[PDB]
């Protein structure tokens, strides 16, 4: 039953979605079959050469970039990074939601009749069907999350598809859960695409011929399945090792110099793996464990065991109807639920060497839980948010009340109140500096990004502090050494908390901050993007002929009105009658001082 | 005018010539309130506690307007922020009633501002064993030898205001029956030589030395030795070589020496000459840069009780003798970035009873400290604060008070 | 923690890179030439193994040739290099062959074995110290090379981070590389391999433990050439084998069973003292300390905290450049009158406590590597240093001796501050903008020292002996600061306070245009 508890998939809908999945080999392109209140779409698989490696591609690994626009949420959310997929398995699935295929229809009509959608499919085009999930992730599920639209992927022995950045894309987003894929002890189908395509483009076509069970009649050549073997695990055994070298923080010099050497595929596990054996049934739920065991789990153990691997590895291809027939009468076991896995992975016959990798992968991610238990504990003191309510309600406040924007109070002074909010702006850049460092090197769980808690606080601090950190930047004339603020002088936590708030209040519409932005709109680096970077625009504008510049000044005046209705700045404060703002307008010629449009805000 | 006369005439005579005393003070700077204290010691014959208390009750009025005064922590502690300020119209006030007699003037000697020029009155009356019980004599760029005879025959208390960077020293120490206070003042922006220091050697009677901004001269054989000095108090002095050559016992000149201050003194990298006084008892050195370490030979003194070590900064490590003095009842270490550990057996001192250690980057206090019991007061920073609560825990009559870090520009303005 | 050496070989034994520099030295073996060739995008290079030539000689590194090494250190301890390897690398004309079919190459492996190793190590120490890095990266793998360096040569190499490029594989059995003089000193990661796995030392005092105990082995083997060919071999299809890796009876302890676990793939067993001593000095290779990673973001708090020191000083600044006599705030520090200054030394201790406690935390390499890369960093350590440097230099003239002249850039700068300006050595181009007014700091830090020793210099002319040819030396050593002065005030590259009226600049080149004007020199 906890297979069910942890999967949220039974014995039927998986024998269901085996089912369709060998129907689906008689059908072109997908096949739907209505079970009860169940809807399943099966992907045909696909058995070439160029059905794996895109002969177009020019990279060792027919690996491309995704589409920002198709995939919003497949990025980084910080860095910007877009991930990359197989551009054979993207192909065709673009082919698939074709119009002319009337799959759109389908999958419309069966949303709107409130059925549960399953994705399932064998082999290759077991794998597309894991992309198709993800467009429904980015069409219905991201537009209203409800527990009806919650969909369900299921793969057999489906090759590994999207990369590290794919896996974490789709772990930040909590959309890990909805993944099961089954794979065999010896299946080798899953470490094809591990290899590098020059070492075994030669014996690809043949092994590929065997591989299929439509035309099993094929003569068997025992050398070429023997040589296509041992170049995959050679390769699947250095991809492994450099993964587990990197992991712990190990011979970092050492890997950094023979990083450029090395050419290793970029392809990680995505999802919840389960391995499959004669009598035991184990889940992972981590990439790196799952890479580790399916690594370390298709080796021999004596002489015995040789000679006869491969043929074992080519024929378990076609062994998950015994499997699935037999699913209720094998014990199920979680790794990571468990606290001693030993007798497990000696079960499946992992050595002592993968148990010790895959126990530093487990405690990897307790590691991270405990650093982020800890920037939690940190960021819930009490002076923390102390700090920010002195200078939102005692230096702000003082300085409006003086006839200054604390701006200008910050940028020019001789008082103890500047003082003070200097010092505690330099502990808050620390402290978040220090959170941005931690994020940064991996060392947080993917989902910290997605808390509402740290971005709200996130926000709060940058439109609480990034004013100040400008006057800063600006008072010591810094901008004539190294240039303009938003060029190279804006620090990356800001940059980082704006991408993420960004991202937070976009996610339910669908369209990227940049779409936004020059769909609403010379302007490289300017400031018309973020509300609390307006004071730099100020900065750059003034001391410059209106002539040489106008389309700048206007784009300010227009967003103006938006950062002041969205709260980014202060129309007290930022409108005094001592603020730079004022004085810069004032020395801007009449005709634009009649034909701006905030007269009503600065007329008396 | 007429509100502070009124209030002088409900004044009992001993506060009122106090008041007097304080208000015909020099003005338009700070003075320390030890230098106070000892003046109304040295002349009402009242001794240090109804000094004090003569304070407090005058504390009230706007005559001696306070300051901040951190000093109420405890009792044991010196004198820092403390200075006392009052209004020149009080000065004029203490100047008028009855002190201007042209020969006698048998109190109350005092000079409006300075000035290169001396009172007409007193000057003409050359001839006059005038009594001086209260003399404070300001002059800038003129000689101090001044010029006429002060024979002073029942002089007490003696006061200065100088200047300028080339001085003399008066005669008029030579002929005196007796004296227990001189002062010595120098506002300059450099340093302020000083010659014919033997003249000052003629008295022995005197009880105690202000000098500040000047340079000290070498001790000598020939001075008499000072058997009623009790306090030497030196501020942005300039020591040179005065106090770092050791073939003249300073006990012998100094036997009755009890306090020694320095202070905002540098080149001063030499301490052995001032550990060899054997009748120290209150030693502070405040903001003295280049020192490196304490000379190992306070065991010496064994009657020493405070050790305020404010400032100091670039001072390796403690004196392991340290733990070796009976009576050293407090112990004030501050804004020192260089003390890394306290001694380990600094746990042994059962004196000890109130210790200071504000801003203070110490690594890990020793355990012997868990024997202090006679410990009662300790303030700190928060850093420490774990360590200071586990001796705590032993004793609980043991009072730990956390020093916020208050953050001011008044510094910049000094 | 976890045991990685062990890791760290697997690591690089599963690289194709091992077999195809064994294929590349067995090839230049049989040829008996250097064999230069390109597999799979990478350019092989192989020296053939030589003979007949004798090892022990020290001379030390070449000072005058066609051959230089700028990047090698010239301190007391000079860096000595094998006098044989050294004349049969100028004999054979490494160098031009190299450079003339390294044109255009983008990845270059050097390869050799046994003297070809010793070659090839010098080969690529020779293109990695050089004045400017190579555009090509370099790996030198040596099969079982003799001990060539010494102890100053493998420090300064450790110090010039190049002992990652640089790989050894010895055998347990051989003695060809562990027959040499004491003074002979191992440098870069080796790999000591045998039947059942290899492990990886990267400390060259575990590297000369890991020898001595080796030594003090009775097991020992005369042929080293079939026993490197097996290794490797079998080391190669190692990624095909899984072992039951028993160890015994297995501890119940990561680091012990890692431990353990090396120590087996070693071929020693846990009975007998050796492997006693073997598993000793595997613990004593790894040293237990706070995790690198963390303690980079942890330094920011501390950071933070040091920072009000730098904003004292920044109003301190600010309130002597606004004060009526207008000295500067360098004379006005160098001028010991107000407690102000009593507290701007205290904090310029204080930050130079901190910053020499960083400094020192990365040379002992409690950091990553890129911590110095960090664009974070390097700008906190330009902004305390433009502020802070004046200060220790007027610090350091104001208790200088009177007759000490030792001065600030003769012997007295202080390391921190090198290592600060190494660290601002790879900031991108600055932009050529033209400043509109005066920078808040002056860009030069070093600019007070040049005027003391200046001022010096005219004092010392205009207080002397007539001697014209004398002045007119003088004048000429003189007139390069006066010249790089007038191109910083023009550039407006320097602040207020060397500008003000009272301030020493103004006063030196007072002194300057007198003594000009009395004696009548021109220009
Ligand atoms: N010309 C410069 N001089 C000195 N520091 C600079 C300069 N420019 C940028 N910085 C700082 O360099 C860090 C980059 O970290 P970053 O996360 O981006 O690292 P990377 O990801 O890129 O590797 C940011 O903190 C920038 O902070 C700005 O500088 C002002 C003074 O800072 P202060 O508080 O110390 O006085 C602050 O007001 C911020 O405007």
């Amino acid at each position: 039953m906890a297979f069910e508890a942890l999967t949220g998939i039974n014995g039927d809908l998986i024998t269901r979605s085996w089912s369709a999945s060998k129907q689906a080999y008689l059908t072109e392109r997908y096949h739907k079959e209505e079970a009860g209140a169940v809807v399943i779409f099966a992907f045909q698989p696909s058995f070439s050469e160029k059905d794996f490696f895109d002969p177009d591609n020019k990279s060792s690994f027919g690996e491309i970039k995704l589409n920002r626009v198709q995939f919003p949420c497949m990025r980084k959310i910080g860095k910007g990074d877009v991930a990359t997929v197989n551009e054979a398995f993207l192909k065709n699935l673009e082919a698939i939601i074709d119009p002319r295929t009337s799959f759109q229809a389908s999958v419309e009509m069966a949303v709107r009749s409130r059925k549960q959608i399953v994705f399932t499919g064998h082999s290759s085009g077991g794998a597309t069907a894991i992309l198709a999930t993800v467009w429904y992730l980015e069409k219905y599920f991201i537009r209203n999350p409800n527990v009806y639209l919650e969909p369900r992927c299921v793969t057999f022995g489906a090759p590994l598809v999207g990369d590290s950045i794919f896996s974490h894309a789709l772990g930040r987003e909590k959309w890990s859960r909805f993944f099961v894929n089954f794979v065999s002890r010896f299946d080798i189908v899953p470490r094809i695409m591990l290899a590098r395509k020059a070492s075994v483009e030669e014996t690809l076509p043949h092994v590929l011929a065997q591989l299929d069970p439509r035309k099993s009649s094929v003569q068997e050549s025992e050398q070429r399945i023997t040589e296509f073997y041992t170049r995959v695990m050679r390769d699947t055994s250095t991809v492994a090792n450099q993964a587990v070298c990197e992991l712990t923080g190990s011979a970092e010099a050492f890997l950094e110099t023979l990083s450029s050497f090395l050419e290793l595929s970029p392809y990680r596990p995505a999802g919840t793996f389960v391995f499959s054996t004669e009598k035991r049934l184990v889940a992972v739920n981590n990439s790196d464990a799952i890479l580790q065991m399916l690594f370390y789990t298709s080796q021999a153990s004596d002489e015995q065991e040789w000679s006869l691997i491969p043929f074992r590895s080519i024929r378990d291809h076609h062994s998950y109807e015994e499997l699935v027939q037999s699913m209720g009468k094998k014990l199920f076991n979680h790794l990571d639920g468990e606290n001693s896995i030993e007798s497990t992975l000696n079960d499946l016959g992992v050595s002592t060497r993968g148990r010790q990798y895959v126990q530093a992968a487990l405690e990897e991610e307790k590691k991270r839980v405990e650093n982020q238990k800890k920037i939690i504990q940190v960021i819930e003191q009490e002076r923390f948010l102390k700090k920010l309510a002195w200078i939102e309600d005692e230096y702000k406040p003082k300085c409006q009340a003086h006839k200054n924007g604390y701006y200008d109070s910050f940028k020019v002074s001789n008082e103890e109140n500047d003082f003070k909010a200097n010092v505690k702006r330099a502990e808050l850049a620390g402290v978040f500096d220090e959170v941005l460092g931690l994020m940064k090197k991996c060392q947080l769980p993917d989902e910290f990004e997605g808390d509402i808690d740290w971005i709200k606080l996130a926000t709060r601090y940058r439109r609480l502090v990034e004013p100040l950190d400008i006057a800063n930047y600006h008072r010591h004339l810094k901008n004539e050494d190294t240039g303009p603020y938003m060029k190279r002088g804006r620090p990356t936590r800001y940059i980082y908390a704006q991408r993420g708030y960004e991202h937070y209040i976009l996610k339910p519409n669908g369209m990227i901050a940049e779409d936004v932005f020059w769909n609403k709109v010379t302007l490289k680096n300017s400031g018309s993007e973020c509300g609390s970077c307006f004071w730099a625009e100020v900065e750059e504008l003034k001391g410059k002929p209106y002539e040489e510049v106008e389309v700048r000044v206007k784009t300010l005046e227009g967003m103006l009105g938006e950062w002041i209705t969205d709260g980014e700045v202060d129309d007290k404060e930022i409108f005094l009658e001592g603020s730079t703002f004022r004085k810069w307008w004032i020395t801007l010629p009449k005709n634009h001082k009649s034909h701006s449009p905030l007269r009503d805000y600065m007329m008396d | 005018f007429a509100h502070m006369e009124e209030s002088l005439e409900n004044l009992d005579p001993k506060i009122r010539d106090c008041f007097l005393d304080m208000g015909a003070f020099p003005e338009d700077k700070k003075i320390p309130l030890d230098l106070l204290t000892s003046v109304w010691v040295e002349r009402h014959d009242i001794d240090e506690e109804t000094a004090f208390s003569f304070v407090l009750r005058l504390a009230d009025k706007n005559l001696l307007t306070i300051v901040n005064n951190p000093r109420f922590g405890d009792v044991h502690i010196g004198y820092y922020d403390v200075f006392v300020t009052q209004h020149d119209v009080l000065r004029d006030l203490a100047l008028h009633m009855s002190n201007r007699v042209d020969v006698n003037r048998r109190e109350r000697l005092l000079m409006p501002k300075t000035e290169p020029v001396l009172p007409r009155e007193w000057e003409k009356n050359k001839d006059e064993p005038f009594d001086a019980k209260i003399v404070s004599l300001h002059t800038g760029e003129m000689d101090e030898m001044n010029w006429f005879d002060m024979d002073l025959p029942k002089a007490e208390v003696l006061i200065l205001n100088f200047s300028s960077d080339n001085y003399v020293l008066p005669p008029f120490i030579g002929k005196m029956s007796r004296l227990r206070v001189l002062v010595i003042i120098n506002n300059g922006m450099s340093p302020a030589r000083l010659h014919g220091f033997s003249i000052f050697a003629n008295l022995a009677k005197l009880r105690s030395l202000w000098l500040k901004r000047v340079h000290v001269p070498e001790l000598t054989s020939c001075t008499i030795p000072l058997k009623n000095l009790h306090k030497i108090h030196l501020i942005f002095c300039k020591v040179k070589n005065s106090f770092v050559q050791t073939s003249f016992d300073i006990s012998k000149i100094f036997p009755s020496l009890s306090d020694l201050t320095i202070d905002h003194c540098d080149d001063l990298l030499e301490l052995k000459s001032i550990f060899g006084i054997t009748s120290l008892n209150s030693l502070s050195i405040t903001n003295c840069p280049r020192i490196l370490e304490l000379p190992k030979n306070l065991s010496n003194v064994q009657s020493l009780e405070r050790l305020r070590l404010y400032a100091c900064p670039e001072l390796i490590s403690l004196p392991v003798e340290v733990c070796e003095l009976p009576c050293l009842k407090y112990v004030d270490i501050s804004q020192c970035v260089s003390l890394v550990s306290l001694p380990e057996k600094f746990g042994k001192l059962g004196s000890l009873e109130k210790i200071d250690m504000r801003e203070c980057s110490l690594l890990g206090l020793p355990s012997s400290v868990a024997a202090l019991v006679s410990l009662r007061h300790v303030i700190c920073d928060e850093e420490t604060s774990s360590m200071w609560e586990m001796v705590k825990k032993v004793v609980p009559e043991l009072c730990i008070e956390v020093a916020k870090k208050c953050f001011t520009v008044d510094w910049l303005d000094d | 923690r976890f045991e990685t050496s062990e890791l760290q070989a697997s690591v690089m034994i599963s690289t194709p890179l091992f077999t195809d520099s064994w294929s590349s030295c067995n090839t230049a073996n049989c040829n008996g030439s250097i064999k230069i060739h390109d597999i799979a995008g990478i350019t092989y290079v192989a020296i053939p193994a030589v003979s007949m030539i004798q090892l022990g000689n020290l001379v030390g590194l070449p000072v005058t040739g066609d051959v230089l090494f700028p990047g090698l250190s010239s301190d007391e301890p000079l860096p000595m290099v094998d006098a044989a390897i050294l004349k049969l690398f100028l004999q054979l004309k490494i160098k031009e062959g190299l450079e003339l079919e390294l044109l255009g190459k983008k990845l270059v492996v050097i390869t050799g074995h046994s003297t070809g190793g010793a070659l090839a190590a010098f080969t690529a120490l020779w293109l990695l110290s050089q004045s400017s890095p190579p555009s090509f990266r370099v790996f030198c793998i040596t099969f079982g090379s003799p001990l060539l360096g010494n102890q100053s040569l493998s420090t300064s190499i450790s110090r010039s981070r190049l002992a990652h490029n640089f790989c050894h594989v010895v055998s347990i059995h051989d003695l060809v590389p562990r027959s040499s003089n004491e003074q002979f000193w191992p440098f870069g990661t080796y790999l000591f391999c045998s039947d059942k796995g290899g492990v990886c030392l990267d400390n060259a005092g575990s590297v000369r433990l890991m020898f001595n105990i080796l030594n003090t082995t009775a097991t020992q083997n005369t042929e080293e050439h079939q026993r490197y060919g097996h290794y490797v071999f079998t080391l190669s299809h190692m990624f095909l084998k899984s072992r039951s890796f028993l160890g015994g009876s297995i501890p119940d302890n990561s680091y012990q069973a890692g431990v353990a676990l090396a120590v087996e793939a070693l071929g020693f067993s846990n009975d007998d003292t050796s492997g006693v001593l073997v598993k000793e000095c595997i613990e004593t290779a790894t040293r237990i300390v706070r995790a690198p990673i963390l303690r980079s973001a942890e330094l920011a708090n501390e950071l933070a905290s040091v920072l009000p020191a730098r904003l004292e000083i920044q109003w301190y600044k600010d309130r002597c450049d606004a004060s009526e006599e207008q000295l500067g705030y360098y004379d006005f520090f160098k001028r010991y009158s107000l407690k102000r200054d009593f507290k701007v030394n205290m904090s310029r201790i204080r930050l130079a406590k901190f910053w020499d406690t960083v400094i020192k935390m990365v040379e002992t390499n409690e950091l990553p590597f890129d911590f110095h890369l960090g664009k974070k960093w390097i700008y906190a350590s330009q902004f305390y240093q433009l502020l802070a440097e004046p200060l220790d230099i007027a610090n350091f003239y104001k208790n200088r001796d009177i007759k000490t002249g030792g001065h600030y850039l003769e012997g007295n700068r202080p390391k921190r501050y090198e290592v600060i300006d190494k660290w601002q050595k790879g900031v991108k181009v600055p932009e050529e903008c033209v400043r509109s007014r005066y920078a808040s700091t002056t860009q030069d830090t070093c600019f007070w020292a040049k005027l003391e020793q200046a001022k010096e210099w005219l004092d010392e002319a205009r207080k002397e002996s007539s001697d014209p040819q004398r002045r007119s030396l003088l004048r000429e050593k003189i007139v390069p600061f006066e010249s790089y002065a007038n191109t910083l005030v023009t550039k407006k590259e320097v602040s207020l306070d060397v500008k003000a009226k009272n301030s020493s600049y103004s006063v030196w080149e007072a002194n300057l245009k007198e003594f000009k004007c009395k004696m009548g020199y021109e220009n």
